């Protein structure tokens, strides 16, 4: 009466299975990376230029006050 | 159908790492004739260029 019933794949088979290596390239050129590094270095250099000159002026002002108080 | 992503993550961790490459590249080099004579089989043969798979 009852037909055979055992573990079999479904009709038409299973869905395709991926096996190829998948290592995508994120994407950024070495020239671009070096340019970003140089640009951030230059920006830091300029900002610290300005801040260090201001610090020199502040130190000179403190020295002026000390000179005034010295006698 | 999900294992290939796990292999890909393993490769992300290992295949292009400079420390892993420096640890494994040019280590334990065996010639094809030496591998055949010493009785090697499997990958130990196929790593030396021998085209053999049972």
């Amino acid at each position: 009466a009852s037909k055979v019933k055992q573990d079999m794949p479904p009709p038409g088979g299973y869905g395709p299975i991926d096996y190829k290596r998948n290592l995508p390239r994120r994407g950024l050129s070495g020239y671009s990376m070096f340019a970003v590094g140089i640009g951030t270095l230059l920006f830091g250099y300029w900002s610290m230029m300005k801040w260090n000159r201001e610090r020199r002026r502040l130190q000179i002002e403190d020295f002026e006050a000390r000179i005034a108080l010295m006698p | 159908k999900n294992f290939s992503f796990r292999i890909d993550e393993l490769e992300e961790m290992l295949t292009n790492n400079r420390i892993w490459r420096n640890r494994t590249v040019d280590i334990g080099v065996v010639t094809a004739e030496d591998a055949l004579n010493y009785g090697f089989s499997g990958v130990m043969l196929r790593g030396s260029g021998i085209q053999w798979d049972l």
